[PDB]
């Protein structure tokens, strides 16, 4: 139903921008509401930005605005995380996870950041800075 | 009075669920220049009652059937172009045309279906369109590709108002036990098995879904009001089969599970059906009712379900490897004993704002019911069946009362500022500054009133802005409020024009 | 008043004179435990008038027909198991059921046919049995093996005497 | 010649929550009348004769109104948060999100309504769960509330099916 | 319309408060296969009014009495197995049967007692059961152990609703 | 009506677990709601955990969660206190005391910890640590 393959993480200087690889489609839809996720040592699964793609609604995480962005290419039609500037503490590996059971209460609302809702989980790409 | 004409091209071997192309009435009346096209200029806008007449040859050896789905709005046009599942094209008002019969013609009232009379010079709302699909296909290939002509006979007299009768006036008890356009995906009996059991789920109101994206249709939301349903459903079967396929099948209701050996099974009340003709079956429950929805840890067969057994199998002549489809449609439920309605005349939660990250914040509602798009605060919405009747129907009108509910994150003695609502006519570039309220956040509750509509009389779901009253919530000091809610009860006068489904 | 039920298994390519299996009313009323089975205990011995209803799908392109032969006694049961000729199964009171028609149901009076009302606890004379055979078969093979249900609707009221009217 | 009835049409106390030891706490009632089993706070119940007619009889049905009563342990000027009640149809795995109220704990009183029953029409004492409306009390900041009470008067329409005794 | 049958075994010297064994109507209508058992399949769920008839010999020199306690629910089934006190078996709707009199038969309306019509295929709520005990015993020992048959005569017509009249 | 005999208390290292002896039944029931009790020098009868056994409802004392447990064996069917880990201050001798007059207001509620309700009082077993 859903395949995911990702790369593009690595060390960088402060003020740096790491693009994340386009989420691999699987099973010919790739239209599901999908949110990135972070970790901290001892602290699991804090959410990060997401998009409700079909309504063109953006959602961002608390503690971050403007230095993480999430957008969808109109031609490629495949979501990817964008990071334009970076604070020192991005310790975790990011995760890409999507939910495809959206109803009517998850549609006009802001995209949720809760971890328990998203049923498709994948490894994701390692990012850090010195 | 003939106006408009179209063709559809059917390939030699039609498939089940394959897309047979669409056509729109705007093109047929404009392209086919005639008496009625130019009589439709002088009349302004018309509300026509016209009968589509589809002309196809009557041939009984291929067992085809086609579903004609009429969508006034382009919700499903993008979905249906490839591998059109039954639920997309059966959740819209639709008519089955049987290939055994010929020259199928059934009227449509564009007043009761779509509710709003239509313009000529251009399209204000997307054109009323018709989608055709093979609901089930031929057993074997035809000789060569063929064709069908579709005609629509109309009479055009001027329309007095932009609005017909409202299709339904919302009230707490809204379900009378009568259904329009409720049919199911084709059940398939295979030929090889000596006996066969098939099961239809009888718990209506579970928002049928393909597997990935749900689909809201009006029959599901209309059943979701009550807590469980009564007995004695009545529906008719249509056997879509060639003339040489034959089957006879026994129909009963089962809770929870099937008796394995048959000499216990024939004792139950049930109907035998060997032809295309009605059945009437009464719903068997330990509690005399069926819940009509499912809980978090539950399956769909654990509840009541009506079952089709093949006591004498589907027989076949020498050459057929293709399955035999059965389609059922429920016209009515009779002898209804309905349980308590879910929600009383008390209010229901509508939208709730929380996690304000930026102070001195406003939120704009306007005349629209939904689609707020607040970028500095998170928002949430209700699952309730009323907001479902807003998404199913095309146009909705009325006035709905409000309340505000909020609580304080800071200390009550450190509190300051207000929560105001501002009420204008037109957008704040120009306006008349009508009744507005400034509540101090030390009060913790407020109540007001809102109108959803226009000057035209009704506001649809996909957004445009037509001159009407405009309401905005303005927060003086935002961080104080931890959570805000607003719950709304519609005044008795309310209406829904048009009928549709919302694929989400 | 439904009591008793049975099935018969018809192979995909039926043959003319092939044997389609038998079934006896004693087994169907005993096995299918019901209202009439235990109403047949209190009544002692009964002389039932009951209509067999055979449920098969109506299909007109194979041209089958089946003969139902009703023997109260086991004279022909040993003869008929293999290559059942027409004369064995047409010399007993019999009913033709046509495959073109459907849901063939024709009553039987067990008073005029067999003359003697029947016991319950065991069988004094051998059980009334029914033999089915294809009298003539399909031109070509079917798609796959199929089935038919046979039902018998009865009403049981007590029998006054062991003997009905004499047949002749 | 009977004397005055003990209790008039005024409300009677139903359940009272106290000694909250863990904050951001919820309590689930549901459609059932009793058997709350709150593990992070202590609960108490009434001796009243109505809750006795619930234990004697087998099935009970109806709708009963509510009130909330609470007081504050902390200083009133240090107060924060809310006490909400959440009202659904079915359990929160799926649901329609019916009428729910968020009261700030600075208000100190609230009133709502509850249904005891099912789709079947009545709910018995030993627990099962049948599809019906589901009410849960959620406390945003729990330590603030020293004692909470809820007292309920049943609407005139009420019923008790069956007769039994309860050996405790 | 006879359906269901059971026996109870009374020891030679009955004691006051000794337990004489129980029996449930579900077992008697299922085990004793009959007209009404299978008429209770087609009717779905029934609300029967049926008279228990207990057949014991009339003898006036031992001065026995037995209490029949009818519990629709298994509250007291665990309590009563040993040294059944009077209060457990007299707090449930009960009928006294006197040994001086004979063939005690008093109807029960399962509509007014238990209020809810009952299913067949399995039990949604625990089966309606009957407990028998010697309320007071013989002065001296009998000659030898004895027995009593209990019968229940019923008529089964379909029940319209899952709920009868409310008791109060 | 009720007999009680107990042992199993003694000095132990910190983090230690002392099982307490199964409460002696008396007079053929041993089903009554029963709660343990503690003392402090100068401070009498503070309550400790209890169980309403027939409903399988647990109640714990304030100031303690998880380091005292109270459970009933299904086969033995006799309550006993369990202590899995221990803080230095358990100074008192514990007491076992049961109440058998439970009504309908003490049944669906949490088990009470008040000392005045329990009418059967016994000596109990001495427990301390260095």
């Amino acid at each position: 139903q859903v395949q995911l393959q990702e790369s593009g993480g690595g060390s960088v200087q402060v003020g740096g921008s790491l693009r994340v690889a386009c989420a691999a489609s699987g099973d010919t839809f790739s239209g599901y509401l999908a949110a990135w996720f972070r970790q901290a040592p001892g602290k699991g699964r804090e959410g990060v930005a997401a998009i409700n793609s079909k309504r063109h609604t953006t959602s961002y995480a608390d503690s971050v605005k403007g230095r993480f962005t999430i957008s969808k290419d109109n031609a490629d039609n495949i979501m990817y995380l964008e990071m334009n500037s970076l604070k020192p503490e991005d310790t975790a590996i990011y995760y890409c996870a999507a939910a495809d059971a959206i109803g009517l209460a998850e549609y006009w609302s802001t995209p949720t950041l809760s971890a328990a809702r998203y049923k498709y989980w994948g490894q994701g790409t390692q990012v850090t800075v010195s | 009075g003939l106006a408009g004409r179209g063709v559809i091209y059917i390939p030699k071997d039609c498939q089940a669920n394959r897309y047979l192309g669409t056509l729109n009435i705007r093109d047929m009346i404009s392209d086919f220049k005639g008496v009625q096209y130019e009589k439709w200029i002088t009349a302004g806008l018309v509300m026509p009652t016209f009968k589509i007449v589809i002309r196809l040859p009557a041939n009984a050896f291929t067992g085809l059937t086609w579903v004609m789905s009429f969508d006034a709005y382009n919700r499903i046009t993008s979905r249906i172009t490839a591998s059109a599942d039954p639920v997309y094209t059966l959740s819209v008002p639709h008519w089955l045309i049987h290939h055994k019969l010929g020259t199928f013609s059934c009227e449509i009232d564009y007043g009761e279906l779509c509710g709003h009379a239509m313009w000529f010079k251009s399209t204000t709302f997307e054109s009323p369109r018709l989608h055709f699909t093979c609901l089930t296909g031929n057993n074997k290939e035809l000789a060569a590709d063929w064709q069908a002509v579709v005609e629509l006979y109309a009479e055009l007299e001027e329309a007095t108002s932009f609005l017909g009768k409202p299709t339904l006036v919302f009230d707490p008890g809204v379900f009378n036990g009568k259904f329009q356009f409720l049919t199911c995906p084709p059940i398939f009996f295979d030929l090889t098995a000596v006996t066969a059991l098939r099961s239809a789920g009888l718990t209506l109101g579970q928002v049928p879904m393909v597997g990935t994206t749900k689909v809201y249709n009006l029959n599901s939301t209309l059943v979701s009001c009550v807590l469980g349903m009564g007995g004695t459903v009545r529906g008719r079967v249509h056997i879509c089969a060639p003339i040489f396929y034959s089957i006879v099948l026994w129909v009963v209701s089962e809770w929870n599970g099937t008796t394995m050996d048959w000499n216990e099974l024939f004792k139950y009340p049930g109907v035998y059906v060997e032809e295309d003709g009605s059945f009437e079956v009464k719903i068997r429950s330990p509690y005399h009712r069926t819940p009509a929805r499912l809980l978090a840890g539950q399956s769909q067969r654990d509840m009541s379900s009506l079952n089709f057994y093949a006591i004498a199998g589907p027989i076949a002549p020498s050459g057929e490897t293709a399955q035999l489809p059965i389609v059922v449609q429920i016209d009515e439920i009779v002898r209804p004993d309905l349980s308590l309605p879910s929600f009383e005349d008390d209010y229901f939660v509508w939208v709730d704002f929380s996690e304000f990250t930026l102070d001195k914040e406003e939120i704009e509602i306007g005349s629209r019911f939904f689609d707020f798009t607040s970028n500095t605060c998170r928002v949430s919405m209700g699952e309730n069946p009323f907001a479902a009747m807003i998404a199913c129907h095309g146009l909705h009108s009325g006035v709905l009362d409000l309340k505000l509910q909020w609580s304080l994150n800071t200390e009550f003695g450190k509190s300051s500022g207000s929560v105001t609502i501002t009420k204008l006519v037109g957008d704040k570039a120009m306006g008349l500054d009508g009744p507005s309220h400034v509540f101090a956040i030390q009060k913790l509750e407020g109540t007001t009133e809102l109108l959803v509509g226009n000057f035209a009389g009704a506001n649809p779901n996909t957004r445009f802005s037509l001159y009407s009253r405009w309401m905005a919530i303005k927060l003086d000091q935002a961080k104080s409020i931890k959570v805000l809610r607003v719950l709304c009860k519609p005044r008795p006068g309310f209406s829904f024009y048009g009928r549709t489904s919302f694929p989400v």
